[PDB]
């Protein structure tokens, strides 16, 4: 019944200091009792922060954690950023009526250079087609920050229906490796006569288009 | 009162009969060497007299010899989806038998009408006697018929020189209703002097 | 949709004991009366039993009369049927099978009857004197005289197994256009044998890869010989 | 208890009507439970007519069963077969004490040209004759129409023992083939100057022969 | 070392109960308070629920109020959980967790709760329609381009699988470097598609034996499939 409030994410460069916001709609949440989790992207929620400034195990000394009450809020505040913590951190206490979370905020931390986004486009298989199956998938890979939003379409018609994006996830090189699924049908699949997988990424997009008639 | 009744009603707009607070044989029922098929599913069709039962449900519709197998847990067809259903844990008889000697006419009878367009299929003892024009079509016509819309319901022809296989027939349905309330429907037990 | 599923036979000793089951699948099997029909390859249906659908009423046949065992139980929703004492006609699959009616009447006569119009998958009974032997199987190359855009038929060739069954898909289930799956021969000694082979214009001579599927379950042996036309060497 | 017979073969162009003549010798079969099955062969039966003339799902309306009330019999009436119909059709009932079943029948629909019988052989191969063992192959092929009968002779002498004549197969060019094995010791293989592998077709007889030159 | 296990989650019909389980070592299990929490994918975080040590106390989210029950056996050492009248959302990647310590407090107005200090290794739960479908590999054949010092792309592509987990390893898991499993996607049609690659030398084609190994344990199913040289001849 309540919600902590925090942006999507923060991109900082890492000799500066940054932190993070956790503030109700309501309710109170000054002289309470209150900590913070991090997720990093695809596996399990890890102990950050709980009651103020408290620290765990295997954690070195670059967070610090405070609780305001002018505007029912608190700051973990992190100094000397590194990149090998990106992810998304949220918001816990318990509250005036239950146990509540926070949305998230992913963590960027400028450690190499931008490099422009790669697209490449792959049509369902050669013997996909006799099985009557369709899934289209595109590649977005090595591209920094990991921050990128995919968009399927279909002759210049936006696609909606069967859409499904991979969180970017860490490579060898540091850079970061997306796919977009876009599941259609062989009859709906062959018919457009082009598509489009755009991907915009810190403003810079580079569109790929291919034939469907390819396949045969 | 229900199998010598004096009046019929249609299949789409089959009647439901209650049964309450009476006592009935059905020795006469399935001893009589003059009904058709009487189609039970559910319990038994004879050693039932040991089981009692609250309230029955009771309806009777003239359909073809043809759709007797389609009155049927597990079977799909115009009056087996669009007019009425059985579930696949109905309890209960069916029964039907020849009506060419009461509902035949030389010039057709029809009287009957039963849907014959629907979007899908009714729920168990689930009635429809909607007559919206169905519109099988994706232009629709604005209710107005055409080449894009049509009645769902249908007629059939009844003629005395329809064959055995094309004879009308008059099916009756029965049901129990087994709540949590004393019985009301008996059967006649066992007297002796 | 209601579908039966019946499993267990197989390898089995003459003159010892076995257990089958039938499962079911789709609709209240309490509320129905079982069945128990065998059918025998070579022959037709052989109907064995019946039962009620409380078990109160049992029905049997005079060919084995008191050998086997008919038995349900209502809430694990299976019907099961204790057979004994094989014989060498009792080879046959067994069907389980739904009522279409349950007790239905004429008007005069009322008795649990017969009707099927949704059956099982099947479960057949191996009695025999032959052993599961294993096979061994042989290449079917295409003769040279089927060339110049017509039609060279080939493939592999499996004799002298037991039992049933086999099944043959060419490239695993990746082509199936032309499959030809013969019947299989149960030979004076006791063994089996069949053909399999796919129609393709030869065209193909020399490009496309043959491989040879042979699916021989109940005693689990394959052959994956490269296949080819056979070259003309002296 | 009783027994139904059926004529084990009857042949009917598709564009008339067969009947079957569902004769109960025994008693009486009028007011009881009446069955109708058909088979495709090596599969399982399928249910045709149930008390009279009731049909399930899915078949073809031209199927129609009926009961001969006078001479105490059924027959079952399909208007315009078709080569899709080639099967096997069985009688079953219930007598109010077991149930029994038909000889059998063999629908054959005469709507192709009869196809002349070619026979190959197989003799058996030297490796395998160590063992004392081999059995004499013979191969039948495109057929018409598939009621065959074949025959094994030795020295015009008819030969039973071992004798084993499978079912007819449907082919790829709408004809028929089966096979015929013959396991015997090399000693009657030897000593017998020659075989013969005797198939009749309709009354035309199809042979072929096999010799010892390429058993050594 | 502390370190939670999971374990018994999985696929079920909706509408059914599933009994959930974790257990954990190298700590006092008898003291400790636990959590639970589930994890929509796509979505934030969620608390479920909190016992205290003693097992008296329990106190529950709004969603599960009465509809899911949880204890613990201290004896045992471990902790059950019991959902039942499961709904569409339900699938998510569970995750049992832990608090603090006890149920401790300060300020006289307090109460027996605190945070979370370590969580489970998760659990997936797939509430659903759609039953066990093995999965479908195809040899990957890469680019006979790519020769002459270069890099190449190959590799297997489970596709039509149900359900999780399904490892992905070439070598059997020896050859590590390269090897990069792209996460797994649901289709239209319910079923999963996903996509696994390793960064090989082109030099190495034709060369090393490979061999992608397939793991999908809960249908019993084990796939190797070998990558060969491309025949696109005439
Ligand atoms: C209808 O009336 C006739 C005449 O008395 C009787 O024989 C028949 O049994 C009645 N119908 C039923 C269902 O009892």
């Amino acid at each position: 019944n309540f919600m902590l409030t925090q942006p999507h994410s923060v991109s900082e460069s890492p000799g500066k200091t940054v932190t993070i916001s956790c503030t109700r709609n309501s309710g109170s949440i000054a002289s309470n009792y209150v900590q913070w989790y991090q997720q990093r992207p695809g596996s399990a929620p890890t102990t950050v922060i709980y009651e103020d400034n408290q620290r765990p195990s295997g954690v070195p000394d670059r967070f610090s954690g405070s609780i305001d009450s002018s505007s029912n809020s608190a700051s973990l505040t992190i100094s000397g950023l590194k990149t090998e913590d990106e992810a998304d951190y949220y918001c816990h206490s318990y509250d005036s009526d239950n146990v509540v979370f926070g949305g998230g905020t992913k963590l960027t931390v400028l450690g190499q250079p931008k490099a422009a986004p790669s697209v490449t486009l792959f049509p369902p298989s050669s013997e996909e087609l006799q099985a009557n199956k369709a899934t289209l998938v595109c590649l977005i890979s090595d591209f920094y920050p990991g921050a990128v939003t995919v968009a399927w379409k279909a002759d210049s018609s936006p696609v909606k229906a069967g859409v499904e994006t991979t969180t970017p996830s860490k490579q060898s090189n540091n850079k970061y490796a997306a796919s977009s699924y876009l599941s259609l049908t062989p009859e709906q699949w062959k018919s457009h006569r082009s598509y489009s997988c755009q991907v915009t990424h810190e403003g810079s997009t580079v569109e790929k288009t291919v034939a469907p008639t390819e396949c045969s | 009162e229900v199998f010598n009744a004096t009046r019929f009603a249609s299949v789409y707009a089959w009647n439901r009969k209650r049964i309450s607070n009476c006592v009935a044989d059905y020795s006469v029922l399935y001893n009589s060497a003059s009904f058709s098929t009487f189609k039970c599913y559910g319990v038994s069709p004879t050693k039932l007299n040991d089981l009692c039962f609250t309230n029955v449900y009771a309806d009777s519709f003239v359909i073809r010899g043809d759709e007797v197998r389609q009155i049927a847990p597990g079977q799909t067809g115009k009056i087996a989806d669009y007019n009425y259903k059985l579930p696949d844990d109905f309890t209960g008889c069916v029964i039907a038998w020849n009506s060419n000697n009461l509902d035949s006419k030389v010039g057709g009878n029809y009287n009957y009408l039963y849907r014959l367009f629907r979007k899908s299929n009714l729920k168990p003892f689930e009635r429809d006697i909607s007559t919206e024009i169905y519109q099988a079509g994706s232009t629709p016509c604005n209710g107005v018929e055409g080449f894009n819309c049509y009645f769902p319901l249908q007629s059939y022809g009844f003629q005395p020189t329809n064959g055995v296989g094309y004879q009308p027939y008059r099916v009756v349905v029965l049901s129990f209703e087994l709540l949590h309330a004393p019985a009301t429907v008996c059967g006649p037990k066992k007297s002796t002097n | 949709q209601v579908q039966l599923v019946e499993s267990g036979g197989g390898v089995v000793q003459p003159g010892r004991s076995l257990r089958l089951s039938c499962a079911a699948s789709g609709f209240t099997f309490r509320s129905y009366g079982m069945h128990w029909v065998r059918q025998a390859p070579g022959k037709g249906l052989e109907w064995v039993a019946f039962i009620s659908y409380d078990g109160s009423d049992k029905y049997y046949a005079d060919s084995v009369k008191g050998r086997f065992t008919i038995s349900r139980d209502n809430s694990k929703n299976t019907l099961y049927l204790q057979m004994n004492s094989l014989r060498a006609e009792d080879t046959a699959v067994y069907y389980c099978a739904r009522d279409l009616s349950a007790g239905h009447c004429t008007g005069g006569v009322c008795y649990t009857a017969g009707g099927i119009d949704y059956w099982g998958q099947g479960t057949l009974v191996t009695v025999s004197s032959a052993s599961t032997k294993g096979p061994s199987v042989f290449p079917l190359a295409p003769s040279s005289k089927s060339t110049s855009g017509g039609t060279a038929a080939l493939g592999c060739l499996v004799k002298d197994y037991f039992p049933e069954p086999v099944t043959v898909s060419w490239n695993s289930g990746a082509l199936t256009s032309g499959v030809h799956t013969f019947p299989a021969v149960l030979q004076s000694s006791g063994l089996y044998s069949l053909s399999s082979v796919v129609t393709v214009p030869s065209s193909s001579l020399g490009t496309q890869t043959y491989i040879c599927n042979v699916n021989h379950k109940p005693s689990n042996t394959k052959v994956d010989k490269r296949v080819e036309p056979k070259s003309c060497d002296k």
